[PDB]
């Protein structure tokens, strides 16, 4: 059973006990119930808080990134025959805002990949079905310079080979943090400037940032050799935290995000105009 | 490992400074951190253990100020002393290995090997 | 290894306790689904972090 | 099996 | 059993370890190991600070060179350690402080060198001075810190009356204090004889007429190193080998915390 | 305009503390940047609404009720221990929920004094002293 | 349980026991722990070596070969209507380097096949879905001379028939070595030159090589008859050792591989320049 | 033939021992997955291959 | 008890005895002593020959001199012993043979000399070669016998295409095989550091992917001796001291007897 | 079944 407390029948009062008065200066919220200030009937309560549990609140896969990758003839100028994405929940705003009601979190992560493609140009013949390789490159590993260089051999890095038209790809990741919890907020620096430093660039760091590469990158490419005609594809990444625990609640973001930190820039006016004595 | 002659003597200070301050430039500074004073003699070798002192539970294998390990330094505590008819100069060989509490995680590819097109 | 639990049945058919079965297929717990049988707690650490906690019918200040 |  | 020896020791205190492969056993002054103030010998009533590993570790002082004309070196405790990490900080933030010490003196050479160092730990080492003027050695001069002082072969009376040096004039065969050096052996000591040993290790208890006292006003122990037999090597008339003094505070405790004492050493 | 650009020396005022502002003044000088915080009061200096700051451990000093506030802080972090020179664990924010007023005197001023005690303090990784650059 | 040993609380020392001193000449590594040379606290250790187990280190499928095969009209000159690959982990460098931390190994092998295709030319109509045949030819068996000759009948050889677009093909192979272990290194010859030999070519052999065909070949072809337009396909082969055991550790390869043997040729300078007294 | 084993559970949901089930479908062991429950051993044969193994606090040479 | 030591050993095998008064204990590769093929690991069905004392005794190879320019020496087993008494005879009369070994390396100098030898026993020591041509080192060149081979400080590619040397080109810091020498310590080894010890003693088990194999076609163990620290003495720039390698076959057994193998070494 |  998980239903909320029942309302007790409560009658008239004439007493020295005054629940209605209090002192919020204490730092405390007054524990009052309807029966403390009005006459109440007995209600056998059946409602429950099942859907507002931490797990239930986060139990939804959210779009955190759109990676675009092309499959076309390798010419000699900058192309997108492969692409890389730094893993984060911060390139998007919706899941970021939900996760940020809390300071610290701890969870396993579920990644689901939706892959769509289309023809770029009016006509040059067609394309046989494409297989996509999504490789995880953890910090330290060789990153690709080329869509078919040796790093794609993926001998120790995890890779997903996805076939177009197949059900959206899905993998699971453990809690992988260097700490006992993920910090949604870090009031500090990765380096301290010392008095004895040569230039004062040595000790400089970004405020709020921890490691430079955080959790690494996802390298995406089309394994197919190029057709005569060009195909453009988008890999959409859905993130779901599962087996979740959260600590130290925080006020929700009230103004538009301006980058990875807590910085704000404009639309600093969240609230509407309304008359003091207007319903 | 001291690879000098048996007639050679000396005392060496070897040290480890946990991160956060100026990397030691003098023995005066190095003295204050974790250290061992090695006395050369019949036992040819000396071992300094660098104890796991970290803020994070796991450090990174790449370079990163946030998960940095600190500094190792060596200094003369007295000096190399030899007699006459003896080489005044000699080699020291160094060795490293993990204590039994050492572990690793997140299998990944190495930058220490590659191949051409 | 089949785990059998009860459903909190909302709309009931014109037909009591109904069950569902679960089996973990993978060695790594991260691979697992969410159980969603979650325990609730007191708001006290946020709503009343007082050193001397006082009963609501008495004066908050005394 | 394990019936909760 | 197994293979152990009088000559081979490891001393570990805090994050610091010392090895020696050529020791001559080790001395514990007056048979007493360092210890904290017992409740029944306590006098200041305020709860003590015991910094433990942060202060009871081996601080190594600046090296001194021993050559054929070297007359001798002296240090005072706690003075030599006034500027040593958190020990010095604790010493200057409190009116009161007691501490014992492990003193480790280091001097190696070769099977062909020659010489013997007399290493002596002296309770209340009151040294003599410069002058016609009695008990006139200035605080700043009485306290060299890490640097230590030296001995002289004879008494040079600082003559300049008008602008006095107010310095000590420690004569070697008189142990710097009007007594004969040959008797300094009644004090806790060791000898570093180069054919026998690399080093000396003396463990000092807190010795005083009081359970605890002011460290900034008063030194408890004096360390005197004098060449009982001069340094010599092959035929080279200008040999020089390093003497290094490493010291560790032990069972340190402090009372009477307030703003920091900043003495004037100029 | 620059994100996460507040310099270490500016992020850390020491004893002195910092202040809040009623509105966002963007430090314009691009060429020689102040690299300072611009904490706006109704946004708790961090993009959220101040009225919700009450979810954080707090007290109110209402002059008709009390002289003072006493809050006991545990060590809170994603780690058991960390670098204190690189990272602050707790922030103390004092904001006037209701402005100071007295008699009819339009220029009243009363002192706020903050006294703090470290508790169950422990330290690891001893070496030479860190001397940060605050200039 | 698999967690690593706990750190013991260890205090001051003044003794004849000297763990810090040793003699590496013995051939031995000094068994020291932090508590032997510094004062330590008691730490209840929870970390474990689960992911660095032999199985876990190799538990990843690595790219060992890219086979290219065409499907086009059989003309009278050299074409690729079928292709053959000698099975080895040595045409690639990543898994080779990992396997070579050891002298001898013993394992089952998992083969996964990723098949991609494309249109070669701008336009001649299109292609109906292709089925690929991957035939294993163990040493001794008739090899194909033609893409549709009798050897492809495969009556006793194992073959995989793969349909384009289907999930990547996967088979498993037992430990198939002639010895009790696979030799990653063989300091010897398959023939000895004798004094009584006629020419001195009779007794000549490649250094380090054992049998001529090692483990045979994979013959790959498109079973479809040719479309009017040409389709080019690549079969990518992923190798995973499983149920693995390894013997006699070896130093990792420090310079680029130069063929199947231990031979080196250039880039013999692995190490960077760094000052002796520079952090 | 169902084999039931325990998961080493890392991040725990707000809900104890969790299990996973395994069944081999094929006759040939080579067809099987990797169990990954692996036993560890002493480094001794590599770190100390000495004929007379000596205790760390005693002299290595004597 | 009585007076025994890590440093003083006697090794006796067959009619041969070795003494050493300055050893550094001794190594047993991978913790395994040599042993004969067990019935349940046996593969050739014919009754083995076990020559015992006639073959499992210490054969001493030709001495090599270590001087200041010496880059290093290598040997292969069983190859270094192909011409050693009845061991070599048994090796060449049979298709198959297994054997373990006690390797004893000898190098004494004086308390005033200086230098350190790295002695490494390597399973399957595949060396690198001369050429653009891969795996092309000729059998006769791969097998120097007693003579052994040497290391070089750098890779000299044998250029003469037309009439190739088909030789190894073992570079020292790459352990002659494309890996870094500093890691050779994962292999069973000892160090002869002249201030510590006269010699190294390593006991080798038979290591192979098979219980028994052809000794004429295949070497099981490689012995690599490299100067980790160069030879030095007094001020004399041209010092030279002898290195002597003595090896004993152990638990030797042979299968597949027929007429004798006579390889061509020209 | 076989529960380890
Ligand atoms: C502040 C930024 O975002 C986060 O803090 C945050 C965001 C995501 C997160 O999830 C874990 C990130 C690392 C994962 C990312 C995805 N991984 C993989 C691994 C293999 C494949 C094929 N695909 N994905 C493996 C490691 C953990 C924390
Ligand atoms: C030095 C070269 O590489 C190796 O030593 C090494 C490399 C691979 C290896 O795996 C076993 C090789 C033989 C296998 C290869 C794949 N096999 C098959 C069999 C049937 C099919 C359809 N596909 N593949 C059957 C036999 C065993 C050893
Ligand atoms: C506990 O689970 C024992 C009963 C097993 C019942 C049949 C399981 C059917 C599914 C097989 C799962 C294999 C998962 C890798
Ligand atoms: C042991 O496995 C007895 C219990 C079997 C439970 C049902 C198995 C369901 C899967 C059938 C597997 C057939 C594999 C060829």
């Amino acid at each position: 059973q998980d239903s909320l407390p029942d309302t007790k029948a409560s009658g008239p009062a004439h007493s020295k006990e005054v629940p209605a008065l209090t002192a919020v200066e204490t730092g405390a919220t007054n524990p009052l119930a309807p029966s403390d200030t009005v006459q109440t009937r007995h209600v056998v309560q059946r409602r429950s808080r099942s859907e507002s549990t931490i797990e239930s609140f986060f139990a939804r896969g959210a779009c955190v990134a759109i990676i675009e990758v092309d499959n076309e003839q390798p010419t000699t100028r900058a192309q997108k025959l492969f692409a890389m994405w730094r893993i984060t929940y911060k390139d998007t705003v919706q899941l970021r805002r939900k996760l940020e009601f809390f300071t610290y979190s701890r969870f396993d992560m579920e990644f689901t990949f939706v892959v769509t493609a289309n023809f770029t140009n009016a006509n040059n013949g067609h394309a046989l079905n494409q297989v996509y390789q999504i490789m995880y490159i953890p910090p330290g590993a060789p990153t690709p310079k080329s869509w078919d260089d040796y790093t794609w051999q993926t001998s120790s890095n995890p890779s997903i080979f996805y076939t177009y038209g197949a059900a959206p790809a899905r993998i699971s990741v453990p809690y992988v943090g260097l700490a006992n919890a993920y910090s949604h907020f870090y009031d500090g620096f990765a380096k301290v400037p010392l008095k004895t430093d040569a230039n004062d660039q040595i000790g400089d760091s970004l405020y709020s940032a921890m490691t430079v590469d955080d959790f690494g990158v996802l390298a995406v490419r089309v394994v197919n050799d190029h057709n005569p005609t060009k195909v453009t594809s988008k890999v959409r990444i859905y993130m779901k935290p599962k087996h979740v625990r959260v600590w130290c609640p925080r006020p929700p973001r009230a103004v538009p995000y301006y980058g990875p930190g807590v910085d704000y820039r404009n639309n600093l006016d969240p609230l509407s105009e309304k008359g003091l004595t207007t319903y | 490992l001291f690879c000098g002659s048996m007639m050679a003597t000396g005392k060496i200070l070897v040290a480890y400074a946990p991160p956060g301050a100026q990397p030691p430039t003098s023995r005066k500074e190095a003295m204050l951190g974790t250290h061992v004073i090695w006395d050369l003699g019949l036992q040819s070798s000396c071992t300094m253990v660098v104890p796991w002192i970290s803020n994070v539970t796991y450090r990174q294998t790449t370079q990163d100020s946030f998960t940095e390990g600190g500094y190792i330094s060596m200094f003369y505590q007295t000096r190399i002393v030899v007699p006459l008819s003896t080489p005044k100069s000699m080699s020291m060989l160094g060795f490293v290995s993990a204590c039994n509490d050492f572990s690793v995680r997140l299998l990944r590819d190495t930058t220490h090997i590659s191949q051409s097109a | 290894g089949a785990q059998v639990s009860s459903q909190k049945v909302g709309a009931h058919e014109n037909s009591s306790t109904i069950n569902y079965t679960t089996i973990n297929y993978y060695k790594d717990s991260a691979s697992n689904a969410a159980s969603k049988q979650d325990y609730s707690q007191d708001p006290s650490k946020f709503t009343e972090p007082l050193k001397d906690v006082l009963i609501k019918t008495a004066p908050a200040l005394n | 099996i394990s019936e909760v | 059993a197994c293979g152990y020896s009088d000559r081979v020791l490891q001393l570990t205190l805090g994050n610091s370890t010392i090895t020696t492969q050529e020791a001559a056993n080790s001395v514990v002054a007056y048979g007493r190991w360092p210890e904290f103030i017992r409740d029944d010998e306590a006098n200041p009533v305020d709860q003590p600070t015991e910094p433990d590993v942060a202060t009871c570790r081996f601080y190594t002082l600046d090296t001194v060179m021993w050559g054929k004309e070297s007359k001798g070196w002296w240090w005072k405790l706690p003075d030599a350690l006034r500027d040593m990490g958190l020990f010095g900080q604790n010493m200057y933030y409190h009116y009161l402080g007691r501490s014992g010490y492990t003193v480790h003196v280091q001097c190696n050479a070769s099977k062909f060198h020659q010489g013997a160092l007399g290493v002596f730990a002296i309770p209340e080492y009151c040294l003599a001075g410069d002058s016609d003027k009695q008990r006139y050695t200035s605080y700043a001069n009485a306290n060299p810190g890490e640097r230590g002082g030296k001995f002289y072969s004879q008494f040079n009376k600082d003559n300049a009356v008008t602008s006095p040096k107010r310095e000590f004039c420690p004569v070697d065969y008189l142990l710097g204090c009007g007594v004969l050096l040959g008797n300094a052996f009644v004090y806790p000591h060791q000898i570093i004889n180069l054919r026998t040993n690399n080093s000396a290790t003396i463990v000092l208890p807190y010795v005083n007429a009081l359970a605890i006292d002011s460290m900034v006003k008063h030194n408890n122990w004096g360390i005197a190193i004098l060449p009982l037999s001069p340094l010599d090597f092959a035929q080279d008339s200008s040999v020089e080998i390093p003497i290094t003094v490493t010291i560790a505070p032990m069972c340190s405790e402090f009372n009477g915390l307030r703003n920091v004492t900043a003495p004037k050493f100029q």
